[PDB]
RNA sequence: UUUCACUCAUUUCGUUAAAUGUUAA
RNA sequence: AAGGUUCCUAAACAACAUUACUUGGAUUAGGGUGAAUCGAUCCUAAAUUACAGAUGGAAAUCCUUAAGAAAAGGAUUGAAAGGGAAUAAGAUUAAUAGUUCUUAAUCAAGAGAAUGGUAACAUAUCAUGAACUUUAAAAUGGAGUGUGAAAAUCUACGGAAGAGUUCUCUUUUCUUCUUAACAAAAGUAAAUUCCACUGAAAUGAAUCAAUCAGAGAAGUGGAAUUUAUUGGCUUUGUAAGAAAUUCAAUGAAUUGUGGUAUUUUUGCAGUCUUCAUAAAAAUUAAAGGGAAUCUUUUGCUCGUACUAAUAACCGCAACAGGUCUCCAAGAAGCAAAAUCUUUAGUUAAAUAGAAUAACGCAGGUAAGGGAAGUCGGCAACAUAGCUCUGUAAGUUAGCAAGAAAGAGUAGCUCUGGUGAUUAUCGAAUCAGAACUUUAAAGGUUAGGGGAAUCCGACUGUUUAAUAAAAACAUAGCAUUCUGAUAAAUCUAAAAGGUUCAUUACAGAAUGUGAUUUCUGCCCAGUGCUCUG
RNA sequence: GAUUCACGCAGUGUUAACGUGCAAAUUACUUGUCAUAUUUGAGUAUAGGGGCGAAAGACUCAUCGAACUAUCUAGUAGCUGG
């Protein structure tokens, strides 16, 4: 069992200090630096996951595809595909009853 | 380092000015054609002896070509 | 002698309230023309745990009525108010629960909470979990109404005063028998430094007026008048009773 | 399992009787499931003092400190209705 | 355990040096120094430390620019 | 420490370079009471206090 | 001689000092 | 963190390290610390400090966005453990190395008005998108259970190379058989959430547990995300040319495939718990809206040596005291326990030799008796693991309880039970039977038990350095005042300050001390109060 | 805010060692405890008739029934020594 060292200067098991052990040439065991857990996009109104959209951390978009980064609909990447079904369906329905309760009655 | 998957994209790559070194590595069964680029390094693997030779009248003479075998340079 | 702890705690060193995870304050949104004239719909987006109070809190989502953009307020949760819900405020709003009304336009015998002493204040009265007030007559001439405090007393207030109807949320919430003495210590996680309590008899006599000799008694009558100095006002002060009630 | 010691078992013998028969009340009610008052489904359950959320209907509302409703939470929702009723006519 | 024990943890500095006196007076948590009065406009002296006025003072130092002056 | 500030560092260096002896050329001069540097210390002797 | 009525110093507050008051419409 | 040249080399030993020293953390003299990617620098947290204003006899205090012709909106500082653009492998030095060298990358700043899918959603930049507004990320507790994956250990098959044992055997025992950042996409997983078809009752589906369904289950076919970089694992470029193990005198040889085993790490999934709900900003992306019409250059400042402790730190010292972390093998066992070993480190860490007196300090044993010693079973002895049977009074009905008490346990040779794939393969676990012996937990580790009385209800805290308790706290009970311009209360004062981001289920001030039961009579005195 | 063992921690007993000590409070065995009223690092806040205290007049740099430091100060002594 070959034990290893901490390469950086920081000493203590932090979020940011993660650390994963992997074998290199010859039998020696290296240090790597491993990136923390993001969180994905939610639904505005839910807060649920949206679906097409990885979970990387917010500079790391920039990188992206710029189709990577949305989904290709009306309040994409902002709302899932049930919240904005239910939106449709309130600015059409809403409209309609408002012309028959106003508007020559 | 990027592989090129078949013989008509090394071809392309050759035959355009952007090409920086060439190194061919001659294994046990394989034949690796590393081209230095200016960003990549990108690398054929051909099976094929006479394939290989045809690669090789397609370098340019400008080029330097490195030769490598079972001891290193 | 020394300072007693109650003079140590005017200063707020260690006795500073504990208030970082909380989420901010609680009030009507400040009083405007459509809120004299008119109504405004809000939207309960969510329902929230405040650290340091009982009552949940509620993130209430009005447009801006003179701009663009929006207006986030953040209410008492009304005992009944769920998600998704839409409020009305304003002078017009009708008599739901969690509607702000005017403190004039509701009837008698109406329930209301977070009433405004002084109008345009944003609450005052009946703010704790499952308190409430009820408003118990008009009066036109000088525009002034009557309410009953949750402590039974009786006080005038203008009548364009606003207050939420209803019930605040999370009653009974101090029915349930604390056990251990580690659930009380966690009772303070946002509140101040108060809670072991050492009895002052248990002191000595340099910290504590009770601070006894060679029996624990205090020694003198422990009924105070007001007007004693800071440091030996310790017990009950302008007592007219004491002892147990029949 | 127990005879007449139900849910206040795990506090074992160190209360005293009372304390534990008055606190077994609020625990048996404060872990319970209430019928959702929108979709009728019994699915809420307490998330924080004084919130209950349904499960499987995406509502959060505002209730007790350890029942959805209280007594007078109840009557209250009742007297504004009827106040509400005699407001609007006349 | 009020002495030789109770003194392994003092690794933790409470003044280090001033910018105006040079001295290790500067007071990390205070931000003043017990020496000189840093930010203080006026250098900190009283009566009561004599000895500590015949240590620092005009004449203590170079005098760079004084020394022409009244001799001049 | 092994982290350190720019100027404390050049406070370190010289207190480094006034830890040195007497030239000997210097104790050779007519009339020469100096022989040792008595401002000299040592890291496990003393703790310069910076 | 307290007893009142107004505001004009004064007290306590609120906002982005964001429709207060009177007519008209 | 602290130390500050203690690091390395050479010369040299007067002093120092309770003998000595050719040794040294000691003397003398040189040498040594290399960054676009690691940090500081950047952001804000608790908190902190300025101009103008307010206060004060004064020094100075207050205020931190409220008072201001100040700052689209609120100033300064505050973290080498919080957030954050981007670097890895091999080699190299007497000493520096994610910093140098080789090779291979990455990031920032630049310079040169679209299709497809029913749908979930998908397309090497693509495929325009201003003001303004919103949403999300950064960014959020803990417990416990199941499980994916990697590494380590163990093990199965197949070999190659070297070493050990070998008069007694051993087809034997041991060592090596490796691979980075960043990218690719042959093959192929687990879990969750959505989409389409259809409509469940004779109710089904599913987990270790749960849990779910006509605001729609199961079935079939799909989409998406997570799984330590692209896309999790194998594989591939890197890349065998490196490195490891051998052989020869620079040059040659090999570098398969598995596992229904254990541990660690890392995620995931739902469950439980709270009168506790478990940070913010810098910064980024997307949406709503419709204003307008591959190559190359640069990447500045500062830290970087060494110890990090039975000798580099704090204790006067090379002081048995104290001081925050990371990586972590075999045996054995329930066990990260005691005990022994491997890789690594060291054999010196305030001097030895001889003799083997008394009195000591530390560890022991003992005939017969068995607390008769003593203030007192102080000290020591004694029980001790696991399995089966059995277990009282009392009780807040939860416990007492490992109550008390009794039996078994070793070695060797066997037998049966508990699964997977269609006979083979694997898991340590349980039960049983003969035979033998020195009759078996006990090398180490490892509860003495019972009957009562007093106090405190309990878990907890306490006189650092003679008192750890019956003392304090505690939940429970109770009393008092207060409508917030208040109550308590800090300040010399103050558009001053604390509880108060508060509002009677609250704030402030006290006594008693869980539960059960009960709190008797007295208002004359002293307090306090009154609507007199 | 169940019973225990372990890494650690404390300090019940020996009233053992030591007591011009390893040490101006330590050592050995024994005992208790060993995660939610827990343990702990750094930052930050509270200052002398003040703070802080689950309360011992405890703690506030080996200093506490009022810290340390300098000045008034060569304080005063019907008392003691020369």
């Amino acid at each position: 069992a070959v034990r290893v060292t901490y390469v950086r200067k920081h000493s203590y098991n932090t979020k940011s200090n993660g650390i994963r052990i992997v074998k290199t040439a010859g039998g020696n065991m290296t240090v790597q630096h491993r990136q923390k857990i993001s969180n994905g996009v939610r639904c505005g109104d839910c807060g649920c996951v949206l679906a097409g959209i990885r979970h990387i951390r917010p500079h790391q978009y920039g990188w992206l595809g710029k189709s990577k980064r949305t989904v290709t609909r009306a309040y994409g990447g902002v709302k899932c595909h049930k919240c904005v079904q239910k939106k449709i369906l309130r600015a059409f329905l809403i409209n309609e009853h408002n012309l028959i309760k106003l508007a020559a009655a | 380092p990027k592989q090129v998957q078949e013989f008509k994209q090394i071809l392309k790559l050759l035959k355009s000015g952007s090409i920086r070194a060439v190194r061919v590595k001659t294994n046990g069964e394989n034949t690796k054609f590393k081209v230095r680029c200016a960003k990549y390094l990108y690398t054929y693997i051909c099976a094929d002896k006479a394939k290989a030779e045809e690669l090789k009248k397609a370098i340019p003479k400008d080029i330097h070509v490195v030769e490598i075998a079972k001891k290193a340079p | 002698g020394r300072r007693t702890l109650s003079q140590r705690k005017g200063r707020g060193s260690i006795f500073k309230s504990r208030s970082h995870h909380k989420l901010g304050v609680a009030q009507h949104r400040a009083i405007d023309f459509f809120e004299r004239h008119s109504t405004v719909r809000g939207l309960v987006k969510s329902i929230e745990h405040d650290p340091g109070r009982g009552a949940p809190l509620a993130r209430v989502v009005f447009r801006n009525p003179r701009q663009y953009g929006l207006d986030k307020e953040l209410f008492i949760c009304a005992e009944g108010l769920y998600s998704g819900q839409y409020i009305y405020c304003g002078s017009k709003a009708s008599l739901h629960i969690g509607n702000v009304l005017p403190i004039g336009q509701c009837p008698e015998g109406t329930v209301v909470c977070n009433v405004e002493s002084k109008p345009g204040d944003r609450g005052i009265i009946a703010r704790a979990s499952g308190n409430y007030a009820t408003v118990i007559s008009h009066n036109a001439d000088n525009e002034t109404t009557r309410i009953r405090l949750p402590s039974g007393a009786k006080k005038t207030l203008k009548s364009n005063c606003r207050a939420m109807v209803g019930i605040i949320a999370g009653g009974g919430r101090t029915e349930k028998p604390i056990l251990k003495a580690g659930v009380a210590y966690r009772m303070y996680k946002a509140k101040r430094t108060t809670w072991p309590r050492v009895r002052g008899v248990a002191m000595n006599p340099v910290d504590h007026p009770h601070g006894g000799g060679n029996h624990q008694h205090v020694g003198h009558p422990t009924t105070l008048k007001r007007s004693s100095p800071p440091g030996q006002k310790a017990g009950k002060v302008a007592a007219r009773r004491t002892g147990l009630i029949r | 399992r127990t005879k007449k010691v139900g849910i206040v078992g795990k506090y074992g013998t160190r209360y005293g009787a009372s304390l534990r028969k008055v606190i077994k009340k609020i625990e048996i009610a404060q872990h319970s499931k209430y019928v959702c008052p929108f979709c009728c489904k019994e699915a809420v359950r307490r998330t924080a003092c004084g919130i209950w959320e349904c499960k499987g209907c995406k509502k959060q509302i505002a209730g007790g400190a350890y029942t959805l409703s209280t007594i007078s939470g109840a009557t209250v929702r009742s007297t504004v209705r009827r106040l509400r009723d005699a407001k609007n006519s006349q | 355990t009020k002495g030789t024990s109770c003194r392994g943890t003092r690794h933790n500095k409470t003044h280090i040096l001033c910018k105006r006196c040079g001295k290790r007076s500067w007071h990390l948590q205070k931000q003043r120094c017990a020496s000189c009065g840093y930010p203080d406009a006026k250098m900190r002296q009283y009566a009561w430390g004599y000895k500590a006025l015949r240590r620092r003072t005009q004449g203590t130092g170079r005098m760079r620019h004084l020394k022409i002056a009244l001799k001049r | 420490t092994g982290h350190k500030g720019f100027s404390y560092k050049l406070k370190l260096g010289k207190k480094i370079h006034q830890n040195r002896g007497v030239p000997q050329w210097f104790r050779m001069k007519t009339g020469n009471t100096i022989n040792y540097n008595f401002k000299r210390r040592h890291w496990n002797r003393r703790k310069m206090g910076m």
